[PDB]
């Protein structure tokens, strides 16, 4: 079956609300390229053949921008469908709408509209399908993490989590945030109910990329109290299993606040998201052509650099 | 003779002046024309002793290979090709200069100046170092000409050639003649600067046209003809001290110009 994905363009939080009164968060330029363009490029490179885009507020701007993009061209391998509805208020609402519309028929990806990554999902999906078939549909979600250091600038305190997993088979047993928390606590069920790996990991970066199941939407619709994915993953492990995967050589992050936006932009400039680079021109736009020089210095057409100006480091 | 009164245009060189003088005096006849052309060439080089003038005169007379209708038509087209050769060389050579690079030059050269102006038109920033050219002050005049191009320039003495060598990024100079092996013939203060650049491993680039190809094979500084050196005003540079040569026939290596010289039938 062809691979499908669900894209949530509207960010229901108001973290970026000094400025969003004129433009949406997805249209905010990171390196002169829209975040939704980055997400679409990542989805196309990862192998998605059909993308569903859900727009709630300022839907007209996103719809008119998507048509001008290269992903809407007839000679494309990733069909993009734009769905607009003014009744959306949270991710749970869009998931219930997808469940009622029967849009998805197999395993699909659930990502936001401001996710910049170069992860190619070809082994995590394979093992997710293998463990779904072997146990006859007990795993419903396979969240994707990235190993990093707690002191990295890309690890914001508002998006720092600590989880406890099984060393033998990767499976998440506990999920909680660390916003304003000094002494974390873990339930005794893990230690007194099972064995063979109850290790706790505090070196995982939340990439906000997950591999979903067709029954995930039905579980979301059954309980009319789920709004975000964090609540769903916290409530599922209270009674279906949630597994996890870790990448070590790729990159992945989701822009949520100004600090993380700046960190992701700096990482992109320094070619940490290769091959997604400013000089690669993945958007296929004539006005975004650029040339790469020494010290990661990028210059476009008609720069008209003056005499005496010094570009000490990476400048776009 | 008549070459003196065509010196009203400083942009054009002496060899092209002799070429156009020969072209103008060609339409004065009243085979035996080869002897007349040879005598005219000899009288032309008797006033100015330059290898470039003699090579250009020979290449002009080479088109031989009433019935004068065919002969006259070649001169104007030839002059037009020499005129376009400078622009072609500048276009081929302006791509080798990078932003913030330092360029070292020996003396005045219209080809080097045109290449620099093309590079500046390509939105590039660079600095130029020019040797003062003590025998006849031409490096300072080249700096004065480059001054109004909004290009930072600085004149240095011919003695201080190896002192600023480490501060230069590349060396580009003109040539009054290209010998068969691959070397060049230029001003007196050229061979030692090339030796210093080779010792410092800096690139050495030469820009010249196709009418300066002379059929000489010198082995040392004393093998050049005595009539061309006249305190000598011309020396010889070994082909091993030249990195690349930019001509109107394309970019050529020092070992590849011999084939072009042979095919030119000069």
């Amino acid at each position: 079956p062809p691979l499908q994905a669900v894209l949530v363009a509207d960010s229901f939080d108001r973290r970026f609300f000094p400025i969003s009164k004129d433009q949406p968060r997805v249209l905010l330029p990171l390196a002169n390229v829209a975040l939704i363009d980055y997400t679409l490029e990542f989805l196309t490179a990862t192998g998605v053949q059909e993308t569903f885009v859900f727009c709630c507020w300022k839907a007209a701007q996103i719809k008119e921008h998507l048509l001008k993009s290269k992903w809407c061209r007839p000679t494309s391998l990733n069909v993009v469908r734009i769905i607009t509805s003014e009744l959306y208020r949270s991710l749970g609402d869009v998931l219930r709408d997808v469940d009622a519309k029967a849009l998805v028929r197999s395993d699909f990806l659930l990502v936001y509209g401001d996710v910049i990554s170069n992860i190619n999902i070809t082994r995590a999906l394979e093992e997710h399908r293998l463990r779904r078939k072997l146990e006859k549909n007990v795993s419903v979600m396979t969240m994707i993490f990235k190993e990093s250091s707690p002191s990295h600038p890309t690890r914001c305190h508002e998006d720092n989590v600590v989880v406890a997993v099984d060393s033998t088979t990767n499976r998440v047993l506990h999920f909680q945030k660390t916003q304003g928390l000094r002494r974390f606590a873990f339930p005794l069920s893990l230690f007194q109910g099972s064995s063979d790996g109850v290790e706790v990991r505090y070196d995982l970066l939340d990439c906000h990329i997950s591999i979903c199941s067709p029954q995930v939407a039905q579980l979301f619709t059954d309980n009319f109290d789920y709004q975000t994915r964090d609540d769903f993953v916290r409530g599922l492990l209270v009674n279906n299993q949630i597994h996890m995967h870790v990448t070590a050589k790729e990159y992945g992050a989701r822009v949520s606040n100004l600090h993380m936006y700046s960190a992701v932009c700096a990482d992109v400039i320094r070619r940490w998201v290769y091959p997604l680079t400013p000089e690669a021109n993945f958007t296929d736009s004539t006005t975004q052509s650029c040339t790469h020089s020494r010290h990661n210095i990028y210059r476009g057409p008609e720069v008209s650099l003056g005499h005496g100006s010094i570009l000490e480091e990476n400048v776009l | 003779y008549f070459k003196s009164q065509m010196k009203e245009d400083p942009d054009m060189a002496s060899a092209v002046a002799a070429i156009r003088t020969l072209l103008e005096f060609l339409k004065r006849d009243k085979q035996g024309l080869r002897a007349n052309l040879t005598s005219a060439i000899e009288t032309l080089c008797g006033v100015d002793s330059s290898v470039a003038v003699s090579s250009g005169g020979e290449l002009f007379l080479r088109f031989i290979s009433k019935c004068k209708k065919i002969m006259i038509e070649r001169g104007e087209l030839f002059l037009r090709r020499i005129s376009l050769s400078r622009n072609k060389i500048a276009d081929l050579c302006h791509t080798f200069i990078k932003d913030g690079a330092t360029i070292l030059t020996h003396a005045y050269s219209r080809v080097v100046l045109r290449v620099l102006e093309a590079a500046v038109a390509a939105k590039k920033r660079f600095s130029v170092y020019v040797t003062e050219s003590q025998p006849d002050l031409s490096g300072k005049k080249m700096a004065k000409a480059l001054c109004h191009l909004n290009v930072p320039v600085t004149v240095v003495l011919d003695a201080a050639v190896g002192y600023i060598m480490e501060k230069a990024d590349l060396v580009i100079v003109g040539a009054e003649g290209v010998v068969e092996n691959g070397g060049i013939i230029n001003k007196i203060g050229t061979n030692q600067m090339a030796v210093c650049a080779k010792a410092q491993n800096k690139p050495f680039y030469v820009v010249a046209e196709s009418f300066k190809f002379v059929r000489l094979f010198p082995l040392n500084q004393q093998d050049v003809p005595d009539k061309f050196k006249y305190h000598p005003w011309v020396d010889y540079t070994a082909p091993s001290l030249i990195t690349l040569l930019f001509t109107d026939l394309g970019v050529l290596t020092p070992s590849a110009v011999s084939d072009e010289l042979i095919k030119l039938y000069l």
